[PDB]
């Protein structure tokens, strides 16, 4: 496994499912609320296969939360980043769209960052891919202290982001362990 | 066929789910390089994932700091609580080896429970073994409400035991909001 | 051959009641509680609505005033224990041709169906070996928020009916039922046509059901699931119909142009004017059932009244022929 020195780290999770599912005798005992996060899920996989996200790599999906690395070229030189965003507007753009046909009103909350982050695989029994560094922890914690329908990055982070024709807007600090505390923006849309 | 996507996901009974994670993994990640971490954590999950095919504990995921995995998968195990318990038991002096050659105050806590579960995959993509389930989410914050070098067991999982270790109170609901809402008894095998 | 029905529609379009009629055809001290507090809330619901209407309804007899008061103050009695006087004063207040005045308003605020019904019948509730018959079953009304499952079965032929939340906030919990079902029923109160939702108050009742309708035939999850329409509440529809103050093309012109259809089939000494209407709200889902879904599933409209068993015996089956 080797070390990248810029990769951007998205997580776009939805904490509204957790109220959401429910293992009622009616719906299989859970059964039936997995089967909507698989259309879910399935749905913001569609997009991996998309021509302007050829570029994004799903890591992994934590519970109801979706994992993706933009930056790995692999399984402006910082327009990975840009990118990365487009693709947390992309799967708002579809989470609504189950809504319409589900009824219901999730929302998604995007935390993106990027730096640099250890590329490899872990675990000898099944070996799997995954990416480490601080960069992850950071833009992770920009998602459980992020904002519904809202994207949240780092300083440097708004910073490009404005140099690629996004505008960020102070949300305040926020304590990340071990890190201390850090001003966060949101992408303005 | 048509309408969903088949979803490739199977319910189970009489499982017991243990969760496990690194006490202040920050404490060292200050420490060792970005790098010496990633191999101490590829180091230790390694012996992890050898002591639960020994132990006959299926690895399900590993989430930066944590590990879990779950007995009675594939192959229904009526040993399932003991399973998890045991792999606490030998996974703990695993992490203690980190004690001697890095970071102090490394130890694993231990959080396991029984129940049902929905084991499979979800999406389409990288698809990710995982589990799905109030249980699982149940072990989940047992781990979280965990004591460091001691291990975590529900009410349920202290049935599945057969009463054959020696527990004391948990007092998890003083430990985790959620363990406290529910009203759950909880124990540490001494 | 088992099957797996699903009933779907707006707020207080007649599931529960359909639901009911399954297990009166192929099928209480706990349930008089109910029908007592549909009662109350119901006389409540009008002479509080007096006031508030414009122009205001004044009564007919300025005595009852005072029973008015009394309605008034105990209309959030956390256990009301229905005192004898309750009957009286809201008997007294029912009689009372201002509140009547007001109930034919009962269009321009949310108010139960089951009014008219046991508010006639005071006398009949009051009495303390009160025993609900089969249609005070059917008239009374609890809103049901959540998924209930009921097995039934006819001509050694088991089914599965699915009862739902009509109202917003439940429809969220359809799609748990959207998979493995072998048809949807979808319920709609034709009769609410001068109405508006009780989510909101301002959003028409009947264009609530019509846009609800089009949601699940245009579901993405139902490409294949054929959807029943039961235009029920036909009774209260050719009624509102025959009154002739609540014109219905002033609520949807289109009905301005709109002519009874050639192969139409109106019932035995039924007025013109109700077939050229009953049909209209009928081909008002059609032409959404009618603008997709081809050959992968069909719509199958239903004149209903689920508080009629022998109505809903009848088209029901229908709906084992489909
Ligand atoms: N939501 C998340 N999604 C994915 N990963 C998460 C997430 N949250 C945290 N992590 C990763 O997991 C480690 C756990 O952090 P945290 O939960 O605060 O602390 P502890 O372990 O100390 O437990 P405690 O909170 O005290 O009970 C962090 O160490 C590291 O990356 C972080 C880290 N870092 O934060 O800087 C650096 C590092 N290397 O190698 O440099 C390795 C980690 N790691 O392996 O887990
Ligand atoms: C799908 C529904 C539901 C309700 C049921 C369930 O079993 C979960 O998928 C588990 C429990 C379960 O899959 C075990 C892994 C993990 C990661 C523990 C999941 C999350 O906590 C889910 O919720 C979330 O995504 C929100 C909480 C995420 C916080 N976790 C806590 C544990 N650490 C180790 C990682 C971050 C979950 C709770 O969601
Ligand atoms: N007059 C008349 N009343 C009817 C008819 N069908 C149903 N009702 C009455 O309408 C009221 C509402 O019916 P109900 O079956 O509760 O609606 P629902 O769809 O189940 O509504 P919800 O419960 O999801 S909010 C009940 O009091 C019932 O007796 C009908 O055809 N005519
Ligand atoms: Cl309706
Ligand atoms: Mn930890
Ligand atoms: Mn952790
Ligand atoms: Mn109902």
């Amino acid at each position: 496994h080797q070390s990248y020195d810029c990769v951007c780290v998205m997580f776009a999770s939805i904490p509204d499912f957790k109220e959401f599912y429910t293992e009622s005798d009616v719906n299989k005992e859970g059964l039936e609320c997995l089967r909507l996060l698989n259309e879910i899920i399935a749905d913001f996989d569609d997009l991996l296969s998309k021509p302007k996200f050829s570029g994004v790599e799903k890591i992994k999906t934590i519970g109801s939360t979706y994992m993706a690395a933009t930056g790995l070229s692999a399984i402006r030189q910082y327009m990975h980043i840009g990118t990365m965003v487009e693709f947390a507007y992309a799967l708002v753009g579809k989470l609504d769209a189950i809504n319409k046909h589900s009824f219901n009103d999730f929302k998604l909350r995007v935390g993106i960052n990027h730096g640099p982050v250890i590329a490899g695989v872990i675990g000898a029994q099944k070996p799997q891919y995954d990416i480490w560094g601080n960069t992850v922890n950071v833009a992770s914690r920009m998602d459980s202290t992020g904002v519904l329908d809202k994207i949240q990055v780092t300083e440097e982070t708004s910073l490009i982001l404005q140099t690629l024709g996004y505008t960020c807007t102070c949300r305040g600090i926020i304590n990340v362990k071990g890190k201390g505390d850090l001003k966060t923006y949101f992408v303005n849309t | 066929d048509m309408m969903f996507h088949k979803i490739y996901i199977q319910k189970h009974d009489n499982v017991s789910i243990l969760f496990a994670d690194i006490e202040g993994f920050t404490s060292l990640a200050s420490q060792c390089t970005a790098q010496e971490l990633v191999m101490t954590l590829n180091e230790l999950f390694a012996r992890f994932d050898k002591l639960a095919a020994e132990n006959h504990c299926l690895r399900i995921k590993i989430l930066g700091d944590c590990y879990y995995c779950v007995s009675g998968l594939p192959e229904a195990r009526a040993d399932h609580a003991h399973c998890c318990v045991e792999m606490g038991m030998d996974m703990i002096e695993a992490i203690s080896l980190v004690r001697e050659m890095t970071g102090v105050n490394v130890n694993m806590r231990v959080g396991i429970h029984s129940g049902r579960v929905h084991c499979g995959v979800l999406g389409l993509r990288k698809w990710q073994f995982d589990v799905w389930s109030n249980d699982v989410t149940l072990a989940n914050h047992m781990e979280a409400g965990g004591k460091a070098g001691r291990i975590h067991i529900t009410k349920a999982t202290l049935s599945y035991l057969n009463g054959d270790y020696e527990v004391e109170p948990g007092c998890g609901g003083e430990r985790n909001a959620y363990l406290k809402e529910h009203s759950i008894e909880t124990f540490l095998i001494l | 051959a088992t099957h797996r029905l699903l009933l779907l529609g707006a707020g207080e379009s007649g599931k529960s009641t359909i639901v009911k009629q399954m297990r009166i055809l192929h099928v209480k001290a706990t349930k008089v509680q109910d029908i007592k507090n549909n009662l109350k809330e119901a006389i409540e619901t009008i002479v509080a609505a007096m006031s508030n209407l414009v122009p205001p309804v004044e009564l007919a007899n300025p005595e009852n005033q005072f029973r008015v008061d009394y309605i008034l103050s105990v209309m959030n009695v956390p256990d009301f224990d229905f005192p004898p006087e309750f009957y009286e004063h809201a008997k007294a207040l029912w009689e009372d041709e201002g509140v009547r005045a007001c109930y034919e308003r009962s269009n321009e605020y949310q108010l139960i169906d089951c009014a008219q019904y046991f508010l006639d019948k005071i006398d009949v509730i009051k009495q303390d070996d009160y025993v609900p018959s089969d249609q005070d079953l059917l008239r009374c009304r609890v809103l049901t928020s959540g998924i209930f499952e009921t097995k039934f079965q006819v001509d050694k032929v088991n089914f599965h009916m699915f009862d739902v939340g009509g109202q917003r906030d439940e429809r969220r919990k359809w799609i748990q039922c959207f998979n493995d079902v072998t048809a949807i029923i979808f319920v709609v109160a034709s009769s609410s046509y001068n109405m508006v939702i009780r989510e909101d108050n301002q959003t028409n009742r009947l264009q609530e059901a019509l846009n609800l309708f089009k949601s699940i035939w245009n579901n993405r999850w139902l490409r294949t699931i054929s959807v029943i329409l039961f235009l029920n509440k036909q009774d209260l529809l050719a009624e509102k119909v025959l009154a002739g103050k609540s014109k219905i093309e002033d609520y949807f012109p289109e009905f301005a142009r709109y002519t009874t259809p050639e192969d139409a089939t109106p019932e035995p000494g039924e007025d013109p004017r109700v077939t050229r209407a009953k049909y209209f709200i009928r081909d008002e889902f059609l032409r959404i059932s009618t603008a997709s879904g081809d050959g992968r599933h069909y719509c199958y409209p239903h004149f209903t009244c689920a508080v009629d068993t022998e109505n809903i015996r009848r088209v029901f089956n229908d709906c084992r022929d489909i």
